[PDB]
C-alpha cells in the first residue's frame, strides 16, 4: 500500500503552492 | 454583551434575521468627534432602489470587548431583505445605519464585509428569555473575527456564535452592482442642475454682484483674486463628495419642521473638509440681529465659499466678498420623498 | 457706484463700514494654498491611465492560476482508477 | 515621479573581457521593445547582477 | 516648631488626579473665549498622507524655490530665556502657553470655529526652556545619577572623539555605501568582517578618532564580533565603552523603575518613554513592525502612504520578510524582477528582515539613538537616503570586481577605471582589496531598493489619554527605514555622491539643516534665502513626512542637544528628561 | 531601645515618645479602645505630628 | 494709504461672462477621475475580501483530504 | 528528585509569565523616605525585629 | 551560538544569579526578561525554587 | 552657549605662524596662483601637501592659513592622508571654530 503516500503528499504540496500563487497576487496588486 | 440580546428579542416585527456587531473606537473617530453620539436600520438596494421601511436598533459605548485586541463600542445590523425564502444573498450591497444619541453621522455597511466575517468565523408561570441562554456558554474568541472594512479600510470585528435555526441558516447562505455608485451620481445630478440654475441667473442678470450681505472689501480684491477667479466655483462640484452631512438636503428634510437657513462652508481652494450644514437660527431670542451677526460673520469669512439654501424653494451662493448669486432649488418630488424616505418617515 | 475708505468701528446699523465687516485675508497664504492645490489637481490630472494595462495582466494572471489547478485536477483524478 | 540621476560607468565592460562565463547568460533580452538608453542601463543592471550572482556563488 | 518634611511624595495625593489631565475643560475654556489669538500658524499640525511612496519627491518638492518659511510656536517658545518670556510683549505666546502637559494650538479657521485643539506633551523634555531651562535639565540629571547610585564609565576622551567624529567634515562616504551594503544583518556582517577590519584601522590610522559611530546596528556588531586583535586594542575600546553606556544606563532605567507591576506587565513602560516599547528606533532594518502591534495593549498604526495595516492579521499582504540570504536561493531572479519592473511609486510593500528576539527589548537601539548620538554629537547629522541600485551600478561595472580572475590579494586602486567608486575612494583613501569588495557586490541579491519612511501612529499610553479630540489623543512619529544616519558632508563628497545619497531631515534629533543643506542642494539654497533656519529647533521639516506638534521628541529636545556641552553631565540629563510625565511617572520619581 | 541608624536627628532634638509615633491617646476618645489601638499601633495613618 | 471699497448693494462682481461654461466641465472630468479611484480601490478592497471566502471554502474542501 | 542541573533551570523558564518578587527584595530597593511612609504598611507590618 | 551545545546557565546564588548575564548564556530567560522587564535587576528577579 | 572647539595651542600655533618673520616666500606665489575657484587647487593637490608637511618638520607651525579659500579648501578637499594628522587637524579645529 503505497499509493495513499506520495500522491497524497503531492496534492497537500499543490494546495500550499496554490495559496503561494495567492500571496503571489497579493504580491502583485 | 447586552445590546444584542436587546436587539434580537426587539426587532422580530420587522426583521426575520439579526446579525450582531462591534465597531472599535478608531473606525467612527472621522465620523463623529469628542464621542458626540452614543440607531436606526435602512437598507437600501443595489439595483432595486425603491424606497423601504426603517428598524430601530439599539447599542451601547464605553463597554469593552473581551478581546483586548482592541477596546471599542457594540452594535449590531439587521437583515430583513430577502423576499420569501432567505438563502438568496443580495452581492455589492449597502446597509445604512444611523448612530445617533439626539442623527449625527451615518453608516454604511456591506453585504459581503458582513456574511463573508460571518461564515469565516463559523399559580402560573413566568417565560425566560431564551435566546439570552445560549450566550453564556459561549465565551470564546473564535466567535469574533477581524473584517477588513471596505467603506473605511480598517477593522470591524462582527460577533457570532452557534445559536439556533437562523444563524443556522446563515452560514449556508450564498447566491449568484451599483449600490454605492447611485447616491454619488444622483448627487451630482442635482449639483449640476442647481449649477445649471446659477449659469442661467447669472446669464439673465447681468453678470453683476447685487451684494445681498454688506462686508467692506479692499480695493485689490481684483488683484489678491485673480480676473473672473472661479475656479472654486468651478471646482466646486467635485468638493460635495458628502451630501447627507450637507445643507442642500438639509433644506428639503427642514420643510416639515419658514425663516430657516443652513449653510455649507467650504473652503477657497482646498484647505480641507470645512464643514457641512451649520445652521443659522431665528426662532429663539437671539432674533434678526444675532442671525445678521452671524451672516456678516459668514460672509467675511475671507477663504471659504458659502452655499445657502432656503426651505421655500430657493438657493443661493455666497461669494468670499459678499457677493451673492441667486438660483432656484426646484426638484422633482420623486427625489424629495426619496430624500425623506431615506433619512427618516414621510 | 461705490465709495472708498479708511476705517471705522463697531456699528449697529448693518451697512457701514467696521473693523467686522471686512473680510479677512491673507495674500500669500492663499496663493501659496492655491499652488500647492494646483499641483495636487495637476497630480490628480494623471492617475486614471494604465490601470486598464493591470487588469489585461491581471486576467492573465487568473488565467494562470486557473490552468494550475486544471492541470492537477484530472491528474488527481485519474489517480483513483488504480484500485481494483 | 522621478529618482536620483546616473552615476558615470564609462565604457563597456562586455567588450572588454571575453573571458567572462556569464557572457551566454547575458544576451537573453530584447532590444526592439524599448529605445536604446533603457535598454543600455537595463543590460548595465543585468550584468552587475549577474556578477552579484557570481560573488555570491563563488 | 517640629521640622515637618515635604517631598515630592506628599504632594502625590493631587498630581495623580486625572483633573490635573484632563483638558476638556481648558479646552471648554478657550473655545468658548469671546476672542481667539489673531496669528495662526499652519506649518505642521497634521501629518498629511502622501499619496506617493519615494521619499525623494517629497523632499525635492518640499524644497524647491521655497519663499514662505514659517516656524511653529513651539520652535517660538524655546528660542528666549525665563524672562522675556514673561514680559509683556509676548502675550501672543502666552495665551497658548496655560497647562504643563498640553501645549495648545490654534490651527487654523477652515471650518466656522476655529478651535484650540490640544495635543499632549509625553515626556519632561518637551517643556520650552524659558519654563525649564538646560542647566535645570542637567542639574536633575546630576540628582538622577546619584539616585539610581550610576557608574558612568565613560570618560570625556570617549566622547569628545566621537563629537569630532561627526564634526569631521572629511568623513569617508565609503563608511556610508558600507553601511547602506551591510544595513544590519548578522550573515552580511560575517562576509565583510576583515573589510571594516581594514576600514576603521586605517581610520583610526588616518586621524585618531573612530569611524561607523553613525549605526547602532554597526557598532552592535563591533562589539559582538570582531574582538579578534584585528583592530587596535584603543580603537575596540571606544566601542566598547559606547556600547557599555548603554546597557549602565538601561540598568538605571530599570533601577528606576523599581519592583512594581500593573496588572501582570511591568510599569517601566509608564514611568520612562524608552523602557516603552511603543516609541520605534528612528532607523529600522530588521522587523520590528510585527512585534510592537504583538506587544502593545494599545492600538498602533504602521501608517506606511495611506495604508492602515491595522491588524496582524492581514500582516503579510503589507510586509515581507527577506530572511537569511540562503533561504532566498529560490527567489534572488525574482527579486531582481519586483526590483526592475516593479513601479515603486504605488508600491506599498516593505522588504525587511527578522525580527531577531535579541534579549534587548528593541530598547538598545533606541537609547543609543534618543541619548547619546544626538548629545556626544550636539544633533547635528541627518538621515541620508540610498539606492541600492544605484550603489550596486557602483560597486559591480567596475572592472576588477567583474572580472572574477583578477585576483583577491591585490591593490584595487591600480585596476579600476575613473568611475565613481574611484574618486570615491580617493577622498577615502583607503585600500579594500578585490575580493572583499565582491561581497559588497554580492549582498545586492538580497537588499532592497529604496529606503521608505513610515510615520508610524503609536496611541498614548493609559495614563494620558484623556484628550477630547479622539484623533489627537495618539502621538505620531517617522522612521527612516532602511537607511542609516549620516554626519556632515563637504561639497567634496556631493560633487561625487550626487546619484547617490538624498537628504532626509525626518526626526527632531535627525532633522539639522547645517549637515544636510551640504549633501542635498535644494536646501543649500532654501537656507541662504533665509538664513535664520539654520538652528535645528526651528528648521522646516516636511509636514508630509513629519508632524512637528505630533510628535515625541518635540522643539526644546533639540534646543537643549544643540547647546549641551558634551560630557557626562549633559547624557545624565538628556536621559532625564526622557522621563514621561505621568502619575505613575511621578510615583516612581518621588521613590527614588 | 534599639533603633534603626537612619532615624532623624532632627527627631531628637526635640521631645517626643522614646518610640516614633506619639501617643495622641488624650485626643483618642474616651472608653474607645479601636481608635487607640488605630493611632498607637496600626500604621496605616501617620504619626500625629509627623 | 490703503483704500477699501463702501458696503452698497450696487458693487459690482468683476463680471465673468466665459469663465464658468469650462469650470463645470473640468469640474466633471476632475470628479470621474476622483469616483474612479475611489471605485477602483473599493473594488481592491472588495476583491481583498472575496479571495479569503474562497480560502476558506478551499480550507472546507480540505476535510475530505484529511481523511484520504 | 535526581542529579541534573540543566532540567531544573529548564523546567523553570519555559514559559513563566506569573513571575512575583518576594518581599525581602521588595524591602530592598526602597530609600529611607518611601519606606517609613504609610505608602508601604504591608512592608512595614511585617518588618518589625 | 558556539558554546550553546557546551554550557548552561545555572543561576543558583545572589551574587551569582544575576539575571543580566544570564540573557548571554541562556536563552529561555532571555525571553523571560523580556516579558518582565523589570526582573533584570539582580535583586528581585526570580531564581529557581 | 557657543562651544570653543579650538584650545588655546591652536590659536598660539596660528600667532606664532603670523609672527613667523621668515615665511616662506613660494607660499605666496602659490596663494597667487591658486586664487579662488577650486578647479585650479585640484590641480596642485600633492603640491600644497608637500609644501604644507615640509613646513611642519622645518618649524613647528603650521601655513596657508593666511587665505581663508584655501583652509576651505584643506577641510573639505584634504585629510585623505595627503597632509600629516597633526597638521590637518588644526585646520579641521579652525573651519569647525567658524561654523
Amino acid at each position: 500500500r503505497f499509493v495513499s503516500q506520495l500522491r497524497r503528499k503531492l496534492e497537500r504540496s499543490t494546495h500550499r503552492l496554490i495559496a503561494d500563487l495567492e500571496r503571489l497576487k497579493f504580491l502583485y496588486l | 454583551m447586552d445590546v444584542h440580546i436587546d436587539n434580537q428579542v426587539l426587532s422580530g416585527l420587522g426583521t426575520p434575521l439579526l446579525v450582531h456587531l462591534f465597531v472599535p473606537d478608531t473606525v467612527m473617530a472621522e465620523l463623529c468627534p469628542n464621542r458626540v453620539p452614543n440607531a436606526w436600520c435602512q437598507t437600501l438596494f443595489s439595483d432595486r432602489t425603491g424606497l423601504t421601511r426603517v428598524c430601530r436598533v439599539f447599542a451601547a459605548r464605553g463597554m469593552l470587548p473581551g478581546r483586548p485586541s482592541h477596546r471599542g463600542t457594540f452594535t449590531s445590523v439587521p437583515v430583513y431583505c430577502d423576499e420569501g425564502l432567505p438563502e438568496l444573498y443580495n452581492p455589492f450591497h449597502v446597509a445604512a445605519l444611523r448612530f445617533y444619541d439626539e442623527l449625527v453621522g451615518e453608516l454604511q455597511i456591506y453585504y459581503l464585509s458582513l456574511f463573508e466575517g460571518a461564515k469565516r468565523a463559523l399559580l402560573s408561570r413566568v417565560p425566560v428569555s431564551f435566546s439570552k441562554t445560549r450566550r453564556a456558554i459561549r465565551e470564546s474568541r473564535a466567535l469574533v473575527r477581524g473584517i477588513a472594512h471596505i467603506f473605511s479600510p480598517h477593522a470591524l470585528y462582527v460577533v457570532t456564535y452557534p445559536e439556533l435555526s437562523a444563524q443556522g441558516r446563515l452560514h449556508r447562505m450564498t447566491a449568484v452592482l451599483g449600490a454605492p455608485e447611485r447616491e454619488f451620481r444622483f448627487l451630482i445630478s442635482v449639483a449640476l442642475r442647481i449649477s445649471a440654475s446659477f449659469r442661467e441667473k447669472l446669464a439673465m442678470q447681468a453678470w453683476t454682484a447685487q451684494q445681498e450681505i454688506p462686508v467692506v472689501i479692499p480695493t485689490s480684491y481684483s488683484r489678491i483674486y485673480k480676473n473672473s477667479d472661479l475656479i472654486r466655483e468651478a471646482f466646486f462640484t467635485v468638493q460635495t463628495r458628502v451630501s447627507w452631512e450637507s445643507c442642500w438636503v438639509k433644506a428639503t428634510i427642514s420643510n416639515a419642521p419658514d425663516a430657516c437657513l443652513w449653510i455649507d462652508s467650504h473652503p477657497l481652494y482646498e484647505e480641507g473638509a470645512s464643514a457641512w450644514g451649520k445652521v443659522i437660527d431665528s426662532r429663539p431670542p437671539g432674533g434678526l440681529v444675532g442671525a445678521a451677526s452671524q451672516l456678516v460673520a459668514l460672509g467675511t469669512d475671507g477663504h471659504c465659499v458659502h452655499l445657502a439654501t432656503t426651505s421655500d424653494g430657493q438657493a443661493f451662493l455666497v461669494l468670499p466678498g459678499g457677493f451673492v448669486i441667486k438660483g432656484q432649488l426646484a426638484l422633482t418630488p420623486e427625489e424629495r420623498g426619496y430624500i425623506l424616505a431615506r433619512h427618516g418617515i414621510r | 457706484d461705490p465709495a472708498r475708505l479708511p476705517r471705522d468701528t463697531g456699528p449697529e446699523l448693518m451697512w457701514a463700514p467696521s473693523l467686522r465687516n471686512s473680510l479677512r485675508v491673507s495674500p500669500e497664504a492663499l496663493e501659496l494654498a492655491e499652488r500647492e492645490a494646483e499641483r495636487a489637481r495637476s497630480e490628480r490630472w494623471d492617475r486614471c491611465a494604465q490601470v486598464l494595462k493591470n487588469r489585461l495582466l491581471r486576467v492573465e494572471l487568473d488565467g494562470i492560476m486557473r490552468d494550475h489547478l486544471a492541470r492537477a485536477e484530472e491528474i488527481r483524478q485519474d489517480l483513483d482508477a488504480v484500485v481494483a | 515621479a522621478r529618482r536620483l540621476p546616473k552615476p558615470t560607468l564609462q565604457g563597456r565592460l562586455e567588450a572588454d573581457f571575453p573571458d567572462s562565463p556569464l557572457l551566454p547568460k547575458f544576451q537573453e533580452l530584447n532590444q526592439n521593445n524599448l529605445p536604446n538608453d533603457v535598454f543600455r542601463e537595463a543590460q548595465r543592471s543585468y550584468l552587475v547582477f549577474l556578477t552579484s550572482q557570481f560573488c555570491y556563488e563563488e | 516648631n517640629l521640622l515637618l518634611a515635604f517631598n515630592l511624595q506628599n504632594a502625590l495625593k493631587v498630581l495623580c488626579h486625572p483633573r490635573l489631565h484632563t483638558p476638556a475643560h481648558t479646552l471648554n475654556s478657550l473655545n468658548a473665549a469671546p476672542a481667539p489669538r489673531d496669528r495662526r500658524e499652519t506649518y505642521s499640525l497634521q501629518h498629511r498622507r502622501p499619496n506617493h511612496m519615494n521619499v525623494l519627491v517629497i523632499v525635492d518638492e518640499f524644497y524647491d524655490n521655497k519663499y514662505a518659511a514659517p516656524v511653529t510656536d513651539i520652535a517660538l517658545k524655546c528660542g528666549l530665556p525665563t524672562e522675556d518670556f514673561l514680559h509683556p510683549s509676548n502675550y501672543d505666546l502666552l495665551r497658548l502657553e496655560l497647562h504643563p502637559l498640553y501645549d495648545i494650538y490654534i490651527g487654523r479657521d477652515a471650518g466656522e470655529r476655529a478651535r484650540h485643539r490640544a495635543v499632549h506633551r509625553l515626556m519632561v523634555g518637551n517643556l520650552p526652556t524659558p519654563l525649564a531651562p538646560a542647566a535645570f535639565q542637567e542639574a536633575r540629571g546630576q540628582q538622577f545619577e546619584t539616585a539610581t547610585s550610576l557608574a558612568h564609565v565613560v570618560d570625556q576622551a570617549v566622547i569628545e572623539t566621537v563629537q569630532d567624529t561627526a564634526y569631521d567634515t572629511a568623513y569617508p562616504a565609503f563608511f556610508y555605501v558600507v553601511e547602506a551594503m551591510i544595513h544590519g544583518f548578522e550573515e552580511k556582517f560575517v562576509m565583510n568582517v576583515p573589510l571594516v577590519s581594514l576600514c576603521i584601522n586605517t581610520y583610526w590610522e588616518r586621524s585618531g578618532r573612530l569611524a561607523f559611530v553613525n549605526s547602532f546596528s554597526m557598532i552592535k556588531f563591533i562589539c559582538r564580533h570582531l574582538g579578534n586583535n584585528a583592530i587596535s586594542k584603543e580603537a575596540y575600546s571606544m566601542y566598547r565603552k559606547i556600547y557599555g553606556e548603554l546597557i549602565a544606563l538601561e540598568q538605571a532605567l530599570m533601577r528606576l523603575a523599581g519592583s512594581d507591576v500593573v496588572g501582570d506587565e511591568s510599569v517601566g513602560q509608564y514611568v520612562c518613554a524608552l523602557l516603552d516599547p511603543n516609541l520605534l528606533p528612528p532607523v529600522a532594518y530588521t522587523d520590528i513592525f510585527t512585534h510592537l502591534l504583538t506587544v502593545s495593549d494599545r492600538a498602533p498604526q504602521i501608517i506606511i502612504g495611506n495604508e492602515v495595516y491595522a491588524d496582524t492579521l492581514a500582516a503579510p499582504q503589507f510586509i515581507e520578510r527577506v530572511g537569511n540570504m540562503d533561504e532566498m536561493a529560490a527567489q534572488f531572479v525574482a527579486l531582481y524582477g519586483y526590483r526592475v519592473n516593479g513601479d515603486h511609486d504605488h508600491d506599498f510593500r516593505l522588504h525587511l528582515g527578522p525580527y531577531v528576539d535579541e534579549g534587548h527589548a528593541d530598547v538598545l537601539e533606541k537609547i543609543f539613538y534618543y541619548v547619546f548620538l544626538p548629545t556626544c554629537t550636539n544633533a547635528h547629522m541627518c538621515g541620508l537616503g540610498v539606492d541600492f541600485q544605484h550603489v550596486a551600478q557602483t560597486l559591480a561595472y567596475n572592472g576588477p570586481a567583474f572580472s572574477h580572475h583578477f585576483t583577491r590579494d591585490e591593490d584595487i586602486l591600480d585596476n579600476l577605471e575613473n568611475g565613481t567608486l574611484r574618486d570615491l575612494l580617493e577622498i577615502s583613501d583607503l585600500r579594500p582589496t578585490v575580493g572583499m569588495i565582491r561581497d559588497l557586490s554580492a549582498s545586492f541579491m538580497t537588499c532592497p531598493t529604496f529606503t521608505r519612511a513610515v510615520r508610524v501612529s503609536v496611541d498614548n499610553d493609559v495614563t494620558q489619554q484623556l484628550a477630547p479630540n479622539p484623533a489627537d489623543k495618539r502621538t505620531e512619529q517617522t522612521v527612516l527605514v532602511n537607511g542609516l544616519v549620516a554626519f556632515a558632508f563637504s561639497e567634496r563628497t556631493r560633487a561625487v555622491t550626487q546619484c547617490l545619497f538624498h537628504a532626509i531631515p525626518f526626526h527632531m534629533f535627525y532633522g539639522d539643516p547645517r549637515v544636510a543643506a551640504t549633501m542635498h542642494q535644494d536646501v543649500a539654497t532654501f537656507v541662504m534665502r533665509n538664513p535664520q533656519q539654520r538652528a535645528v529647533e526651528a528648521f522646516n521639516r516636511p509636514e508630509q513626512l513629519f508632524a512637528e506638534y505630533r510628535e515625541w521628541h518635540r522643539s526644546p529636545m533639540g534646543k537643549y542637544a544643540a547647546e549641551c556641552l558634551p560630557s557626562l553631565v549633559s547624557i545624565s540629563g538628556m536621559t532625564a528628561m526622557h522621563i514621561k510625565m505621568s502619575p505613575m511617572a511621578y510615583i516612581a520619581q518621588a521613590k527614588l | 531601645i534599639v533603633t534603626p541608624v537612619t532615624a532623624d536627628v532632627a527627631y531628637f532634638q526635640k521631645s517626643n515618645s522614646p518610640r516614633g509615633r506619639a501617643a495622641c491617646v488624650v485626643s483618642c476618645e474616651n472608653y474607645n479602645q479601636e481608635v487607640a489601638e488605630g493611632l498607637i499601633y496600626d500604621h496605616s495613618r501617620p504619626d500625629a505630628a509627623y
